[PDB]
């Protein structure tokens, strides 16, 4: 069900930390793609 | 990160599966698009 | 910006996922359309 | 503009998302149709 | 025009969106069919 | 929900007037297509 | 015409839209089939 | 909802009259197709 | 004809539309299959 | 809803008579196809 | 849920004003397409 | 034939239509597969 | 709805007899296919 | 075989049809894949 | 569920600010596309 | 509906025995495919 | 492994079938992608 | 239904052990693919 304003902010910290973890892994994968692939080369 | 009130309006039991499923579908579509429009990704799959 | 009474008629728990999902699908369709009808976007994906 | 009693019969929480979604799908289908049956819209996307 | 008792059996909140949506889908299918099987409708879209 | 017999007949007049308005616009569009297109020519 | 007890078993609010929708879909499929397998129906659409 | 046996027979007369009206229009359209088209010719 | 107890287990309001709809879809698929794999059915549609 | 055992047998007679009527029309259509078509010829 | 007759007319004014705003933007886009494109030229 | 307790866990009003529908879809897919990958089944459909 | 253990076993006898009847018809159809077709020949 | 607590969390009336249906769909997809990428399976279907 | 008129206006400010943030990022992406791509060149 | 822990373990024995029976039939079908087909040959 | 509070927000009876089904669909899509873009996987299927 | 915080952590251990078991089998399959296939060779 929909949350209290405080419970919503507590849940959204896990969503934002999950998106930051995904972003970091994607930044390493894009650097590996720049180094190992003819992309941007 | 300033959008944290959205779970007062959207049910997180529907919206969090929709978010994770949309991200996973998007990653498959990008991989398929790169596979179909380059020669180097099929050549990496082929080897030899 | 003058349409703000629409959430008295449309449930925001259905309509806000539909809005964000429609925008994301549209962005994928535009990217696919540009990839399939230009030589420079496949050439940027290819490199070398 | 004389059809304003229709929301006594059709639920506006279903019908107003269906209207806006149908208009958006139609606009994408018309854009795709023009892209696939002209040389000038792919040439505008290509440039150079 | 003699079928006016049909809303005693069919819910108009389901059937009236189904009617309008079916008419709109049919008009798109006819336009697409004419676009794909004539040279003059693609030539009108092309111009020049 | 499903209607009374009288309410059904009142609703169907708007459905029939809407279909007659659609028919008239389509008859003008078909005449314009006959005049401006190689169809039937 | 001897099948008139079927509305004691099938809900007419579901079955009558299904009947009319199936007939309309069938008519579109037959028209498309004739358009795709003859030269005279595309030639009638083309004119000139 | 599902109907009484008598109400079902009353509804099915409109379904059968609608199918007979559709059949008649289709018989005129098939005759017009026989006359105006290379079909069966 | 010995299977007549099946309506004690399957709801006939769901199962009888599913039966009639499956038979109608099968007949369309067989007609399409014969149209796409013979020359005489397209030639009958063509005439002349 | 699901039926009594007796009501189920009464309904299934109409389903079996409907399938026998469909079978008979299909047997005439297959004979007409044998006579008018290059199939089996 | 479905509305009162008065509430329906109040809602439909926003639907008609939204469609008029869409029509106006589409009329500017069609004029820009006439001016910048080989369409009708 | 030793699996007869499955109707204590699966609703037979859902599972028995799913079984019969899956068998019918499979038979159509096998017929289509044989039609598309042999010359003798299209030649039997053609005759002459 | 889901059945008693005894009612489930009674229903499954009809499912197994239906599958055995389908198997027998399919065994005749495969023999007819072996005899009339270039398959396995 | 150590996963036997999963029916305390997943409804077996949904999950057991999903399991059996997924296995059947997978077997059809593998058969189709082998039919479309070998010459010996179409040649076995053809005979002669 | 559907909102009060005041709650609807409060929610729509976040929808409009989200659309303005999306528009701004898209305006930077279109300028970068104009600068780095053969589009309009 | 979802089961007791003991009822879940009783059901999962039938799921595991069904998967072992499927595995055995598939192992015979793969051996027959190795023997009768150009696969691995 | 630090995300273990997610079953307080997402129903595990929906989310655990969605997880297992998404993993199985992804594995089929990867196998199909490798089959369609290499010569060695079709050659392994062919043999001889 | 959604779980208690303690019940959620107990369930997630089985999800994480299942993903670790899948990862290990996939690591053996990727090593077998490296050894038996022209991939990376
Ligand atoms: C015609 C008699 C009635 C009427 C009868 C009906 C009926 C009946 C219905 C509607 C419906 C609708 N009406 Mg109306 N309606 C009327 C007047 C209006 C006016 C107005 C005058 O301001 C507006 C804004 C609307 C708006 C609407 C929409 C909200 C809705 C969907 C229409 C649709 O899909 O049309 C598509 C468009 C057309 C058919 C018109 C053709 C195109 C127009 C004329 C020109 C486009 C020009 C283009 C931009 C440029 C091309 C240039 C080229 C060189 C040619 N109506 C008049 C008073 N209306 C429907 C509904 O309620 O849906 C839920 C519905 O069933
Ligand atoms: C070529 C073409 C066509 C297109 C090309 C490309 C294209 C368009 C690309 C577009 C890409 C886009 C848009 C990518 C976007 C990616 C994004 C946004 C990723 C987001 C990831 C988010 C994650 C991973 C979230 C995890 C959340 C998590 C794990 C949440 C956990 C929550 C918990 C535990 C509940 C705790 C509650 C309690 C109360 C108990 O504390
Ligand atoms: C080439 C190929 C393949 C195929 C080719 C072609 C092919 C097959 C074509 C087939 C075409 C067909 C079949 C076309 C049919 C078109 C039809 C039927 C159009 C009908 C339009 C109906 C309308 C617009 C109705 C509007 C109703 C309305 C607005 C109703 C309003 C109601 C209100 C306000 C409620 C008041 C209640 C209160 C109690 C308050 O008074
Ligand atoms: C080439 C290939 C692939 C295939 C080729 C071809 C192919 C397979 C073709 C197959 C074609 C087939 C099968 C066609 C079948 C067509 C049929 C059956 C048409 C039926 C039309 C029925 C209608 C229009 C019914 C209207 C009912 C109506 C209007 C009912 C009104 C009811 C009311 C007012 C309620 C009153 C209640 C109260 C208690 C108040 O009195
Ligand atoms: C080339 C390829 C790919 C494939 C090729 C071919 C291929 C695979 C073909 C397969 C074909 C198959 C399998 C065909 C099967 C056809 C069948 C089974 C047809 C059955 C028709 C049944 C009917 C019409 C039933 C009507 C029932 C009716 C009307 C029931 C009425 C009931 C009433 C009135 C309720 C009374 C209740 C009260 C308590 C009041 O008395
Ligand atoms: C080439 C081919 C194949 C095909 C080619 C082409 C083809 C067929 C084209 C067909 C095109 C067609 C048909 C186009 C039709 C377009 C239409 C009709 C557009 C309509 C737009 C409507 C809008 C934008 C409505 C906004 C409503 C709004 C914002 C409503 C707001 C409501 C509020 C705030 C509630 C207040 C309540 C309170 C009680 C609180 O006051
Ligand atoms: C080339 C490629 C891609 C693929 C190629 C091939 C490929 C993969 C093929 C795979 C094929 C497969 C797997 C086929 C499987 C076929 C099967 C399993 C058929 C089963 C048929 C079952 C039937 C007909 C059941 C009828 C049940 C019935 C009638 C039940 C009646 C019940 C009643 C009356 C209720 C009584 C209750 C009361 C309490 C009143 O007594
Ligand atoms: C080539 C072809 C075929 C086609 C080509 C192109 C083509 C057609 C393109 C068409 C493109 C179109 C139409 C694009 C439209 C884009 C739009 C409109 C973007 C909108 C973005 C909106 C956003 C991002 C909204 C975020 C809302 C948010 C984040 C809302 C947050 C809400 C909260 C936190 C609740 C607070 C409540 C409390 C009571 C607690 O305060
Ligand atoms: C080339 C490409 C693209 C891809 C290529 C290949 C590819 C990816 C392949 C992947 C293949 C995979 C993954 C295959 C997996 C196969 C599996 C897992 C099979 C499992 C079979 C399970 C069965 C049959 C279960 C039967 C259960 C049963 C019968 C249960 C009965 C229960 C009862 C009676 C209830 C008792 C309750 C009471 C309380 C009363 O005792
Ligand atoms: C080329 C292209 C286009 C794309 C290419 C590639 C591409 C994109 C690949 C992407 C791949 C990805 C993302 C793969 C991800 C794989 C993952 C995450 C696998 C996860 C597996 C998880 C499992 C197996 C979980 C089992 C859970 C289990 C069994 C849980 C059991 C629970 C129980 C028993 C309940 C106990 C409760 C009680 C309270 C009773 O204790
Ligand atoms: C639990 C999951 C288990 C996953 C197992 C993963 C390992 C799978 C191993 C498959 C082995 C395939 O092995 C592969 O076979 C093909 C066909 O014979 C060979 O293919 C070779 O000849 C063919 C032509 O015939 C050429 O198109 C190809 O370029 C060439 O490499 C490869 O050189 C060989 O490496
Ligand atoms: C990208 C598509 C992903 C689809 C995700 C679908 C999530 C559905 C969640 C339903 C939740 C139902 N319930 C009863 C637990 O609230
Ligand atoms: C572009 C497609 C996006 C699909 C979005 C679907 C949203 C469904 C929301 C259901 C909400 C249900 N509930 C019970 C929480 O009100
Ligand atoms: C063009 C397709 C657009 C799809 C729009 C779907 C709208 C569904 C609205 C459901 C409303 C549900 N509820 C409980 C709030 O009344
Ligand atoms: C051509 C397809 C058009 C689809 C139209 C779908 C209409 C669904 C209406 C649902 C009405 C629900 N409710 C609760 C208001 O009665
Ligand atoms: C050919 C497809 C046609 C689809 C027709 C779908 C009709 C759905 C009717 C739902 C009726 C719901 N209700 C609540 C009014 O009983
Ligand atoms: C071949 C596909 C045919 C689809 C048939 C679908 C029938 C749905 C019947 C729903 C009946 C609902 N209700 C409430 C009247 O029991
Ligand atoms: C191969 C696909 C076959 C689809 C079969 C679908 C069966 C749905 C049965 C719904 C039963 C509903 N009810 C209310 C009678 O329990
Ligand atoms: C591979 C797809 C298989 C689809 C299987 C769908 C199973 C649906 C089961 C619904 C059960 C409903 N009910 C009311 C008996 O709990
Ligand atoms: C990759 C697609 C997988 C689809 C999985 C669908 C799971 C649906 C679960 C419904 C659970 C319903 N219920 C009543 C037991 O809570």
């Amino acid at each position: 069900a929909v949350l209290s304003p405080e419970q919503s902010e507590e849940l959204h910290k896990y969503v934002i930390d999950g998106a930051r973890a995904f972003l970091g892994i994607a930044l390493v994968a894009h650097f590996l793609a720049f180094s190992l692939t003819p992309w941007l080369h | 990160m300033n959008q944290g009130k959205i779970w007062t309006v959207v049910n997180p039991a529907v919206g969090l599966p929709l978010l994770l499923g949309s991200v996973a579908i998007t990653a498959l579509l990008v991989h398929l698009a790169v596979l179909t429009h380059t020669t180097w990704f099929p050549a990496f799959q082929q080897g030899g």
